[PDB]
């Protein structure tokens, strides 16, 4: 009866991480269209160079454009890692009680 | 000699003075202080006069971390869990029992809704409404004591917020009430709620029906009806509970609401069950 | 160290589209 | 009114399209549990800054003395009103060498395997202030037998409280799927190693352009 006890805990928690999977992809997609028709954009001051006035920036709004995608999936990190943490003690938990 | 005792007397937040009406189980040490600030939207508690920049810079989650439900150009619709929050949550009933004074804070907290109104902002979203409704299944009682900060009312919130409190809770779809013993400023306005809802929801008979035709769009009782029918003065109509018609109504302000009756909430949000009904024997 | 410093752009495409096809390597793991 | 207020606010959120569901228990609402007064930053100024080249920073105070802050609950509850029966810093080192006050050791073990430590705690719940946050065992080495000893005698005179005021109050076919089905944030995990190597080799490329110009 622990490990229902400890399901009540958890269910409420893991539940709305699907939600999160409902959240977080469509920024990195989007992004994703984004950085590639802005390498098309900045593709053309290397070659004709290699046949400067855009690409420095360009690369760094790519920066911004991905930055948050990067802080997004590192949210996504601390999400599961606290909720990690109290899931595999709390597998422990049940492993070492006479139940598991 | 418990429920009548004030003890802070000025609050000062942003251009916004606060003051307070009742009496909550706050430490009586930090009455004796004269400043009362706090965070703007995730509510940190101190005692201290050396950390106001600090937390507001290091408070870059500038939201209430309520689940979002409802956002439109002009409302925001948050649920929290105060199971899942806690100590946000305990201050945050702490407040409203220090603008109310039918609730006490030692028996549990946890489980029991926290729907709540925001305005969203460009920084997050300053709360400009709330309440903490049950979880389930109370007393029928499908509101309960709405609260909110005092000076963002009078200009179009807290009315036609309420009314879609109420338009949530039959859209959670069950007939109840708000709370019972007593009310100051909103009985009024819960008349004002009943008399607008019922005109608005019975101009439309084109036969006639019985009261439970529409009773079931009220999250109030079908019995509540002819209460309703004697708070406007007189609209006794061939009295029964099981049939009634309109008559060619008086319309004082049937069709007056061009003043704050000029947005319209959709009912395009899920359910929300206990997934554990928690039935805590401990 | 000049010339490779400048055409690292022009040659770690292929580590960063493998990156892009890490997902397609990983979507049949995440259906277990 | 206040004049605070205005220069409280600055920068902005992420304005949704539709919905950002918002979660987060207390724990994570602030950042660090606690501030500071002008005493730990008299001693700063006036104690530690007369001579001295290497800099004592904010963030090394709010984590160091926090370490003894938090270390003080998990490993004492003998005396919650004393003012010495905390022992010192030297005897704190097993509650030293680790620090999960509030998670800094599986901080360090998620991006051991997403192996993108440089991204020391990056953030958006907590400010940019994030590059000058350097690991806790140099920081022992470097400050926490002074910022303990400043931060002994603190304890000593708020005498077992803190600067807040206080606050007043089957098992079949349910360990394998759980397993089964949190190997999938451990592969969303494995999606953020992936994309950490995504703006490695973005800053890669950056800091390559950067060392050239």
């Amino acid at each position: 009866m622990d490990p229902s006890l400890v399901l009540e805990q958890t269910i409420q928690d893991v539940s709305n991480l699907p939600s999160e999977f409902r959240y977080l992809l469509e920024e990195i997609g989007s992004n994703d269209l984004k950085l590639i028709e802005e390498k098309k954009k900045y593709e053309q001051k290397e070659s004709q160079i290699h046949k400067d006035k855009e690409i420095k920036e360009s690369l760094l709004k790519c920066q911004s454009l991905q930055r948050e995608k990067c802080v997004l999936a590192n949210t996504a990190l601390f999400l599961i890692a606290r909720h990690l943490n109290k899931l595999e003690k709390n597998i422990a938990l049940l492993e070492e009680d006479g139940v598991l | 000699e418990v429920a009548r005792v004030r003890n802070l007397n000025r609050i000062i937040m942003g251009k916004y003075e606060i003051e307070p009406w009742y009496f909550s189980p706050y430490p009586i040490e930090l009455t004796d202080e004269d400043f009362i600030y706090i965070d703007d939207f995730t509510l940190q508690y101190f005692g201290s006069k050396k950390q106001y920049e600090r937390y507001r810079k290091k408070c870059t989650l500038r939201h209430p971390p309520g689940n979002e439900i409802y956002r439109d150009d002009y409302v925001s619709f948050f649920e929290i869990d105060g199971r899942k929050q806690r100590t946000w949550c305990r201050n945050l009933c702490l407040l409203s029992k220090l603008f109310l004074d039918h609730k006490t804070l030692y028996y549990d907290v946890d489980p029991f809704l926290f729907y709540c109104m925001t305005r969203r902002d460009e920084l997050g979203h300053h709360l400009v409404g709330y309440f903490s409704k049950e979880k389930e299944s109370a007393d029928g009682y499908n509101v309960a004591c709405i609260l909110t900060l005092p000076q963002y009312q009078r200009m179009g919130y807290g009315k036609l917020l309420i009314e879609f409190s109420y338009e949530l809770s039959k859209k959670e779809n069950k007939v109840g009430s708000p709370e019972k013993p007593l009310s100051d400023l909103g009985l009024l306005s819960y008349r004002a709620y009943w008399s607008d809802t019922l005109i608005t929801l019975l101009v439309e008979h084109q036969k006639e029906i019985t009261i439970d035709e529409i009773s079931s769009m009220t999250s109030m009782t079908t019995t509540d009806i002819l209460h309703t029918a004697k708070t406007l003065n007189i609209l006794r109509y061939y009295k029964g509970q099981h049939i009634i018609f309109l008559n060619e109504d008086i319309l004082d302000r049937y069709n007056r609401l061009k003043a704050k009756k000029r947005r319209t909430i959709d009912p395009n949000r899920l359910i929300w069950k206990p997934p554990v009904f928690t039935a805590s024997q401990l | 160290e000049l010339k490779k410093s400048l055409q690292d752009r022009r040659e770690q495409e292929d580590t960063f589209d493998n990156l892009q096809q890490e997902i397609y390597d990983k979507e049949t793991e995440y259906f277990s | 009114t206040w004049n605070e207020y205005d220069k409280f606010y600055t920068g902005s959120f992420q304005e949704t399209t539709s919905y950002i569901k918002f979660s987060a228990t207390v724990e994570d609402c602030c950042g660090t549990n606690y501030n500071m007064d002008e005493r730990d930053e008299t001693f700063l100024n006036e104690q530690v800054n007369k001579g001295s080249s290497d800099i004592l920073t904010e963030d090394e105070f709010e984590i160091l003395c926090s370490s003894f802050e938090h270390a003080i609950h998990e490993r004492q509850p003998f005396l919650s009103m004393d003012p010495e029966s905390i022992l010192s810093f030297e005897e704190l080192k097993p509650t030293l060498i680790k620090s999960d006050m509030a998670d800094f050791n599986l901080r360090n073990q998620l991006n051991h395997e997403i192996n993108s430590h440089k991204t020391h705690f990056i953030t958006q719940f907590d400010p940019v202030s994030q590059m000058n946050t350097r690991p806790l065992i140099q920081l022992i080495e470097k400050f926490g037998s002074k910022i303990y000893d400043y931060w002994r005698e603190r304890k000593i005179e708020v005498n077992g409280y803190e600067i807040f005021p206080q606050l007043k109050f089957i098992d079949i076919l349910n360990s394998q799927r759980l397993r089964a089905l949190h190997q999938e944030l451990k592969n969303a995990k494995d999606l953020a190693l992936l994309v950490a190597k995504r703006e490695n080799v973005s800053l890669n490329w950056i800091n390559d352009e950067l060392k050239i110009f």
